[PDB]
RNA sequence: UUUGCCUCAGGGUGCUGUAAACAUGAAAGUAAACUUUACGAUCUGUUGAGGCUUAUCCCUAGUGGUAAAGUGU
RNA sequence: CCUUCGAUGUCGGCUCUUCCUAUCAUUGGGACGCAGAAGUCUCAAAGUGUCGGAUUGUUCACCCGCUAAUAGGGAACGUGAGCUGGGUUUAGACCGUCGUGAGACAGGUUAGUUUUACCCUACUGAUGAAUUUUAUUAUAUAUAUACAUAUAGUAUUGUGACAGUAAUCCAACUUGGUACGAGAGGAUUAGUUGGUUCAGACAAUUGGUACAGCAAUUGGUUGACAAACCAGUGUUGCGAAGCUAAGUCUGUUGGAUAAUGGCUGAACGCCUCUUAAGCCAGAAACCAUGCUGAUUAAACAAUACUAUCU
RNA sequence: GUCAUCUAAUUAGUGACGCGCAUGAAUGGAUUAACGAGAUUCCCACUGUCCCUACUUGCUAUCUAGCGAAACCACAGCCA
RNA sequence: AUGAACUAGCCCUGAAAAUGGAUGGCGCUAAAGCGGA
RNA sequence: UCUGAUGGAGGAUCGAGUUGAUACUGACGUGCAAAUCGUUCAUUUCAAUCACGUUUAGGGGCGAAAGACUAAUCGAAAAG
C-alpha cells in the first residue's frame, strides 16, 4: 500500500554510479557554445587547490540586509603557474560525433610534458617526441591548411608545469583547451602564434568573472548508507545494527531496485560546479598579492606557516568565492561559463577590503612573522 | 585594517575569527580564541594565569 | 515592514521552556510552533531570533496561562554568526509575548534584545532597553 | 627513484602553559640556642620557560642514505 | 473454496523505494449566478511537494498547530533471515457473566524465548582479460580506390552510442492603497531582497570529536627529589591535524508540443480555429542543453615511442 | 458514557454521577499505615530517546601463513 | 436543388490504476484493417 | 509527665559474599554453553544457605500449588 508520510528520497539519482572516477584529473565534458563574433580565445585553465581563507568586502546590494555593511566571506586559492601551449588538435562534425583530423605539435616540448607519457621515466630511455618534433615546416603548414578547410572546433594542448609547484609530481597534466571566436583563420593563427609560450592566467580570465570548476571530490573510500545517502538511523533497540535501511524494495518486482541506496564508495567522485567568482588574479611578480588598498601592507597570499598540507604559493593564484571540490594538491580545472551571465552577481565589481594570512594551523592571532616577533619581544 | 581587543586577553582580533558573548546585563565581551572564551565561561581570572598579558602587566615584565 | 530576515543558525526547537523577558505577566513561554515552518518529514519546527512563535506560558499570571499565544524572540543562547565575522550568543533565550499581528501586549523588555529581531519587529525597538 | 625522494637536524607555524636545578629568596606559623638555626602547603626570580609539533603541517643542493636487480613482451 | 495444512511467518508502527491519477498545492487555460478580493465548476498535466504533535496497539478516528498543500491509492492489505512486539493468538493468574462440574466467553486485565545467509540471482561498490568472418562517415596530389584498408605493445589526449539525471515552493517590499468598486475593501503581472525542502560539494571561520601533545590531580608503588608506572582510556582542563553540520559555497536555456485562444478558408452563395486541406501563439509536462557513468559500444579516433622487421 | 480536572491538543490518568449488558458482602464488602525487581498517570531533575547525526577506542570483520567445518542442494539460476 | 426527419455501415466521444508492455512481435493506411468475391 | 544517657530487640534497613534471576525483551542463538556471557537487579539472623547420610517409587511419590518435580524424559518416568 501507499506510505503513511511521504518524504523526497535520499540523494540524486543524477550523480549515478557513486563509483571510483577514472582520473584524477577534472575533464570537462562540453565547453560554451562557440560564438563566431567574440575574438579567439582560450576557454579553460588548469590549477591546484592550495587551501582557502577568509576576506572581507563591502557589499553593494542594495535593499538587502547588509548592503553597505563589509563581510567576511570564505574563498578558495588556486596556484596557476602559467600553462605552456604544445600542440592543436582539429575536431570536425561526423554523424558519428566529433572527429580528430589531426593533432600538430610545437618544435619543442618540455621534460616536464613528456614525463606524462611514461610510467617510469627514470629508468626509461627518454625516447618519446625524440624524432616526430623535427619534421619539415611543408607538412605542418599542409596540415593546418587541412584543418582550416575541413575542421569546425579547434582545441590547444596544453600542460601545467608542477615544477613551479610544491607538488612531488613531475609529469605534467596535460589537456585541450577550446578555442573559441572567429573563423578557423583566426583560431589557426592565433595558436599557431602562441605554439610554444607560457599561458597565463589572466589571458584566459579576468577578475569579477564567474567560472565553473571541474574536479574530482576528496575520497572516503567505502561508506555507509547513512554517510553515503544521508538514510536515517535506525532506533537503538534494532536488533542486527541500526546503520541501514529497513527495507530495500517492496515484494514486487522482485529484484533490488538501482534507486536503493546501499554501502559503496564514497568521495572521489568528478564534479563540475557552477558559477564560482574570481574575486582577485594575484601575480607572481607583485609583492602585495595580498595586500588591499585598505591594508596597505607587504605581504603574500600565503599565510604564515604556509598553506596547510600544500606549501607556499610562489606563482599566479586565483581567489575564489567558495570552495571547491577536491583536497589539497588535487588539480582543479577551471572553464569559462557555458552561456555568458548578465546577473547582478556575475556583474559585480568585488572591492576587497581584507585578506587574511594568519596561521591556518591553529588559531593564528598575527598577519605576519613580523607582527608576531614584534609582539612578543626579544625572547631565548 | 581596524582590529579589536581580545576580552580576555590583550590578544588584536582580526576580521572574520573571534566569537561575541553577551551577559545578562547587556554587556559585550569579546574572545580570539576556543580557549579564552572557555576560560571565561568557567570564570578563570586572567591575572592568574602566567602565560596572559594581564599577568604580564601585573607582574611587571612588559 | 521588511521580512528580508536573513538565515540566522535555527535553535530552539518545538518544546523549548524560555524566559519571557517582559512585563506581560508571563515568566516562561514554551514553544509549541514555528510560524512559515514548512514540512519535513521528521524535523522538529525550530525557531530563530527573529522569528515569530507559538507558545503558551507555564509560569506567569493565570489570564495568560492554559492559552496558545504568539511570541517574538528576542534572546537565544546558541552562536550565530553575525555576517561581519563573528559568532555571537547570550546567555538565555528568550522572547516577547506578542499580538499575532506583531504588536507586544507588554510594554517593556528587561534585557538586552538582538539587533536583528530589532530591524524585524519596529515597535520592538523602541520597547527595548538595550539593543545588541 | 640522484636539482628528486627518505631520514635526522635547523628554522617557521602552532599547542600547552612557565620545566629540572639553585637562591643568609618569600611564606600562615612552629621549636631551639646564646641576635642565628631547623620544618613549612604554597609563591617568586632565572622562565612567555620547558615539552611537543606530521606520522596526511610549511621551508632548507643542511646531515646520512638511496638497496638485490627479478618478471613479461 | 481454485492453489497452499511433510507450514507462503497472520495487526500496527518505524525505515526505504517505486508506481497510478480518479490533481490537494504548484504550472498554463476555459466557465461562472465573475466589479475587485475570495471562491466554485472544469481542461492539459504525475515535473515538484504533501508536515510537527496530545489520546489510542491500533488501521480508522478526533483535536492542537504550522503550511502552499497538509490529495486519494497500488506494489503478496509493499516491506518481521529489515526492526519492534503494544495488540491478537499457547502454557501462569485475576474479575464479570455462563456451566452442577471439568471448563467457556467475537468480554475486560496483567506477565509471557521473535532462530539461520557464508549459496544463486538482484542491487551497491571493486579488479579484470579476451574479442577477424570483425570493423569502417574514409584514405590517397580541381585528381583514384571496398577487387581497399586494419600487425602488436606501452602511454597520453580524446569521440560519446547508450543509460541515469534535479531542483522546488513561499514570504515581504515596490508596482499600489493602484486598476476595480458607491464604499467596504482590493489585485494580476513584472522587479528586488530573503527564506523552506532537496541535491552536490567544502572546513577560511564557529561548534563537535581525542589511544598526537602539554598541564593538573586522587589511590597505590619504586628510600626521597627527579623520572615514572598501574588503576581494561584512573580522572580532569586545554587540545593542533584529520573528519564533521548545527557552519560555508553552488544549483542553466532552447526546440517541439498538450489544453486553450486564434489566422486564412471551403464544405454549406453566408459562416466556420479545420467538427477539410494549409498556418500561428502556447504548460512545473516531452525532447534536447547542461551534469554523471560509459568492460552501459565484448565501441572507436588522433598522437608518442618501440618489437630483427618489411 | 456524562460532568469536572490535568494538556494546547487527553480513546490515557484522577475526582465525581449511576435503572450496574453482567458490582456487592469470609465466592468475603469497604478502607487501609508500612512493604513490593507487581500494574498505571503526572511533575521536577536528567540526559544522543529525538531534532540529526558526528567523531573516537577495544574486539571482530578485512589481506596473508597455518588450520578448517556445517545447514542446504530435482536440475538450476536476467527480465516484461 | 434546395430544407428537414429518419435509418445503418466504418470512425469518433462516452473509455481512469498502479514494475515497463503487448492485434503474439515487428510493423501495416494504393493495408499487412473491415465486409465480400 | 518531660529531658539526657545507657542498653541492644526485631521473620528491622543498606550491603559484599552466598542463594537466586528483574530488565536490557543486550550478546550468543552452525553458541564457550542442548540455558552460557555482560551489565542491571533480588537476597544476607532467618519460613536463612550448604554438605554428607537417610526416608518416600510410577496411576505411585513429593508439591508454601506452577500440572511443578521425580537423572536434558512427566496432564502418568525409564527399561525390557
Amino acid at each position: 500500500s501507499h506510505r503513511k508520510f511521504e518524504r523526497p528520497r535520499h540523494g540524486s539519482l543524477g550523480f549515478l554510479p557513486r563509483k571510483r572516477c577514472k582520473r584524477l584529473r577534472g575533464k570537462i565534458r562540453s565547453f560554451p557554445k562557440d560564438d563566431k563574433e567574440k575574438p579567439p580565445h582560450f576557454t579553460a585553465f588548469m590549477g591546484y587547490k592550495a587551501g582557502m581563507t577568509h576576506i572581507v568586502r563591502e557589499v553593494d546590494k542594495p535593499g538587502s540586509k547588509l548592503h553597505k555593511k563589509e563581510i567576511v566571506e570564505a574563498c578558495t586559492i588556486i596556484e596557476c603557474a602559467p600553462m605552456v601551449v604544445v600542440g592543436i588538435v582539429g575536431y570536425r562534425e561526423t554523424p558519428k560525433g566529433l572527429r580528430i583530423l589531426s593533432t600538430v605539435w610545437a618544435n619543442h616540448v618540455s621534460d616536464e610534458f613528456r614525463r606524462r607519457y611514461y610510467k617510469n621515466w627514470y629508468k626509461s630511455e627518454k625516447k618519446a617526441f625524440t624524432k616526430s618534433l623535427n619534421v619539415p615546416e611543408a607538412t605542418k603548414n599542409c596540415l593546418l591548411k587541412r584543418i582550416e578547410k575541413y575542421c569546425t572546433v579547434l582545441r590547444a594542448i596544453c600542460h601545467t608545469q608542477p615544477s613551479k609547484t610544491p607538488l612531488r609530481m613531475k609529469k605534467a597534466h596535460i589537456m585541450e583547451v577550446q578555442i573559441n571566436g572567429g573563423s578557423m583563420k583566426e583560431k589557426l593563427e592565433f595558436v599557431k602564434e602562441m605554439l610554444e609560450k607560457n599561458l597565463p592566467v589572466s589571458t584566459v580570465f579576468n577578475p569579477n568573472e564567474m567560472i565553473d570548476v571541474i574536479s574530482v571530490t576528496k575520497g572516503h573510500g567505502t561508506k555507509g548508507v547513512v554517510s553515503r545517502y544521508g538514510v536515517k538511523r535506525l532506533p537503538r533497540k534494532t536488533h542486527r545494527g541500526l546503520r541501514k535501511v529497513a527495507c530495500i524494495g517492496a515484494w514486487h518486482p522482485a529484484r533490488v531496485q538501482f534507486q536503493i541506496p546501499r554501502h559503496g564508495q564514497k568521495g572521489y567522485f568528478h564534479r563540475t560546479e557552477r558559477n564560482k567568482k574570481i574575486y582577485r588574479i594575484g601575480l607572481k611578480t607583485d609583492k602585495n598579492s595580498a595586500s588591499t588598498d585598505a591594508d596597505i601592507t607587504e605581504k603574500k597570499i600565503t599565510p604564515m606557516g604556509g598553506f596547510p598540507h600544500y606549501g607556499v604559493v610562489n606563482e599566479d593564484f586565483l581567489l575564489l568565492k567558495g570552495c571547491v571540490a577536491g583536497t589539497k594538491k588535487r588539480p582543479i580545472t577551471l572553464r569559462k561559463n557555458i552561456v555568458p551571465q548578465v546577473s547582478r552577481d556575475a556583474l559585480a565589481q568585488v572591492s576587497l577590503k581584507f585578506i587574511d594570512t594568519s596561521s591556518k594551523i591553529g588559531h593564528g592571532r598575527f598577519q605576519t612573522s613580523e607582527e608576531k616577533v614584534k609582539y612578543y619581544g626579544p625572547l631565548k | 585594517v581596524k582590529t579589536e581587543a581580545c576580552s580576555f586577553s590583550e590578544y588584536r582580533i582580526y576580521p572574520g575569527r573571534g566569537q561575541k558573548y553577551i551577559a545578562r546585563d547587556g554587556k559585550v565581551y569579546f574572545y580570539l580564541s576556543s580557549k579564552f572564551a572557555s576560560l571565561a565561561l568557567q570564570k578563570k581570572k586572567a591575572a592568574k594565569l602566567r602565560w596572559t598579558q594581564t599577568w604580564r602587566r601585573n607582574n611587571k615584565k612588559t | 515592514t521588511l521580512k528580508n530576515k536573513m538565515r540566522i543558525t535555527l535553535s530552539l526547537p518545538v518544546g523549548a521552556l524560555i524566559n519571557c523577558c517582559d512585563n506581560s505577566g508571563g515568566k516562561n513561554l514554551y514553544i509549541i510552533a514555528v510560524q512559515g515552518f514548512g514540512s519535513c518529514l521528521n524535523r522538529l519546527p525550530a525557531a530563530s531570533l527573529g522569528d515569530m512563535v507559538l507558545a503558551t506560558v507555564k509560569k506567569g499570571k493565570p489570564d495568560l496561562r492554559k492559552k496558545v499565544l504568539n511570541a517574538i524572540i528576542c534572546r537565544q543562547s546558541k552562536a550565530w554568526r553575525r555576517h561581519e565575522g563573528y559568532y555571537i550568543y547570550f546567555e538565555d533565550n528568550a522572547g516577547v509575548i506578542v499580538n499575532p499581528k506583531g504588536e507586544m501586549k507588554g510594554s517593556a523588555i528587561t534585557g538586552p534584545v538582538a539587533r536583528e529581531c530589532a530591524e524585524l519587529w519596529p515597535k520592538l525597538s523602541s520597547a527595548a532597553s538595550a539593543i545588541v
